[PDB]
DNA sequence: CAGAGGATGTGGCTTC
DNA sequence: GAAGCCACATCCTCTG
């Protein structure tokens, strides 16, 4: 599926969760699927670096993530300043049929 | 006017009508974004009321039907098990599986109403 | 507004543009005209017909006849027609009995409204 | 102000 | 290769 060839967000984002060196800008939160957002504007700044989009900020990146909701890719941790979580149980139905 | 003057001519001339004169591939168009279980209940509950939304898949032509002037000859669920048996473009004209929500139908020129309607002029 | 022919010469509708984006506020809201006297209150629904996805998803698809003219607040085309292909959309008029006017080569529904390529 | 979300242009990418 | 897709880009909008 075209997640392999062309770079996504959730694909790109998790380059940084699993990588211990980039814990400066993000980290997993607990056993269950959850993640923090350390430097919200730096997070974006690198997403801009990759997307060749220097203008990029959080507000821009963020929206794209708020699409994911309706698609069942990830969801929000309600109230928590910059904390969402992945719907893997869905990613596979979204990467394979049933 | 409600109908065209040459009511019989149009049905037996127009490409549109003769394409739907033969028994063609039809399917239920109602509630496309709903699960297979719900669609089966809605379609059947509608047929009994005397209405539905069927389209000729081959051509694309969609329709909303009314089986009326409850009814006997218009909607019949007894003819076979697991299935059931207007003025189009100014021309008076007249089965689906209860599990698959697909089957076969067609148009037929209404000689009865084409005289009744043309008389109103 | 500007009108166009139908397959029923008893009813006429808006000039829905050539090619438009998947679910967009239409550039000119949909006007359906009744030349034969229709009771101002009768409902008028539409169904997008095409060999591909025979019944596409539509929004604000139902409207109310008023002063012999049914206006669709803002109809929107969700289900795409495909490459080159366009909808032969069906136009119902809930009466006893109902009447329809088919409309071939109505509009081309893609994910892009035609850009400068 | 973050957070959900309608609108609408954008650019890389498969498909005729 | 224009013609359909695609998955964000940019945008301004409300409201808790
Ligand atoms: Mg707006």
């Amino acid at each position: 599926m075209p997640g392999s060839g062309q770079i996504q967000l959730w694909q790109f984002l998790l380059e940084l969760l699993s990588d211990s060196s980039n814990s400066s800008c993000i980290t997993w939160e607990g056993t269950n699927g959850e993640f923090k957002m350390t430097d919200p504007d730096e997070v974006a700044r690198r997403w801009g670096e990759r997307k060749s989009k220097p203008n990029m900020n959080y507000d821009k990146l963020s929206r794209a993530l708020r699409y994911y909701y309706d698609k069942n890719i990830m969801t929000k941790v309600h109230g928590k300043r910059y904390a969402y979580k992945f719907d893997f149980h869905g990613i596979a139905q979204a990467l394979q049929p049933h | 006017p409600r109908v065209v003057p040459d009511q019989r001519s149009k049905f037996e001339n127009e490409e549109f009508f003769r394409k739907l004169s033969r028994e063609c591939e039809i399917k239920y168009t109602g509630f496309r974004d709903r699960p297979h279980e719900e669609r089966q209940a809605r379609f059947q509950n509608a047929c009994r009321d005397g209405r539905s939304e069927i389209a000729f898949v081959a051509t694309g032509t969609n329709l909303s039907l009314q089986f009326f002037p409850p009814s006997r000859e218009y909607v019949d669920l007894e003819r076979e098990a697991g299935k059931v048996y207007m003025i189009l473009n100014g021309v008076c004209v007249i089965w689906i599986d209860l599990q698959r929500l697909d089957g076969m139908g067609c148009l037929e020129f209404d000689e009865e109403r084409a005289q009744q309607e043309d008389a109103l002029a | 507004a500007e009108l166009v022919r139908t397959d029923s010469p008893n009813f006429l509708c808006s000039v829905l543009p050539s090619h438009w984006r998947c679910n967009k506020t239409l550039p000119v809201a949909f006007k359906v005209v009744a030349l034969g006297e229709v009771p101002d209150g009768t409902v008028v629904t539409v169904m997008a017909g095409n060999d591909e996805n025979y019944s596409a998803e539509l929004r604000n698809a139902s409207a109310v006849m008023k002063n012999q003219v049914a206006r669709f607040n803002d109809l929107r085309f969700v289900g795409r027609s495909g490459r080159g292909k366009s909808f032969t959309l069906t136009i119902t008029v809930f009466t006893n009995p109902p009447q329809v006017a088919t409309y071939h080569r109505a509009i081309k529904v893609t994910v892009d409204g035609p850009r400068e390529p």
